[PDB]
């Protein structure tokens, strides 16, 4: 469960 | 922004889009933000957060549309990124979510004011529009959730200020949202922020001076009934501003 607003240019695995 | 309306950067002239310079040479669009005065650019730490490096943004001002070039835009590189040390994130909320860019073109210069490039004016301390109050957003963020590109055309839409009361009902975001944010939604629930939006302006008048109230921050999906946009509440940040600039 993950804020859309908040998944801009973000690291993932 | 879902739903509203096609919008032109002299119509939100304030409006800055960052993005980022990946190797290769592919660049993608970051986040949104706002000229707070010529040599500055205020955004929300989280677009930076996981990629903290200042060599890799590019800031365009004047320009409408997200491919392309638009006449009179300006090109900076970032001088200085200034993440808010006190920055975290919870499952929904972000916390401190604010930052600064220092702006500079190669030639070392800051903005230069024309129709399509202006400052946005800062609230006084403490000083927000009541609640009910109508406020606008831009931004080139998703158009729908399912989206996975964004429009080439910059958007904007108007949304109504929602109570600190209203906001922390159990149904909404119960004691997540704090006084350091402002929530801020359509009362059918039909336009919104969302992602790729974050960073960007909710600007109120004030007084009949435009005003940047709020930084858009987090929600829980876009446009979803009972889950107001959240912004970072620009006049309890007027010191943190105010020291780095
Ligand atoms: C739930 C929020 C979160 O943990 N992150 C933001 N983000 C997303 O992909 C949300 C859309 C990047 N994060 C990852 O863990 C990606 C693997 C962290």
């Amino acid at each position: 469960l993950c804020s859309d607003r908040g998944c801009e240019n973000r690291w993932c695995k | 922004i879902i739903g509203g309306e096609f919008t032109t950067i002299e119509n939100q002239p304030w409006f800055a889009a960052i993005y980022r310079r990946h190797r290769g040479g592919s660049v993608t669009y970051v986040c949104g933000g706002s000229l707070i005065s010529p040599c500055w650019v205020i955004s929300a730490t989280h677009c930076f957060i996981d990629y903290p490096k200042k060599e890799d943004y590019i800031v365009y001002l004047g320009r409408s549309r997200l491919n392309s070039n638009t006449q009179g835009e300006m090109k900076f590189e970032v001088e200085n990124l200034i993440l808010h040390k006190d920055y975290s994130a919870d499952t929904l909320a972000h916390h401190n979510d604010i930052a600064l860019l220092k702006i500079r073109s190669k030639e070392g210069r800051c903005a230069q004011p024309s129709r399509t490039i202006q400052t946005i004016a800062l609230p006084s301390m403490y000083n927000d529009p009541q609640f009910g109050t109508s406020c606008e957003i831009t931004g080139f963020g998703k158009e729908q959730s399912t989206d996975y590109l964004y429009p080439e055309q910059l958007k904007m839409t108007v949304v109504k200020l929602i109570s600190h009361r209203e906001c922390q009902q159990p149904h909404y975001y119960g004691s997540e949202v704090t006084t350091k944010m402002l929530c801020a939604a359509d009362p059918q629930w039909k336009t919104d922020s969302c992602q790729g939006d974050s960073g960007g302006p909710l600007v109120c008048s004030l007084q009949g001076r435009m005003t940047l109230t709020g930084i858009v921050s987090w929600g829980r999906g876009c446009a979803l009934k009972d889950k107001p946009g959240v912004y970072t509440r620009v006049s309890h940040f007027l010191p943190w501003i105010r020291s780095h600039t």
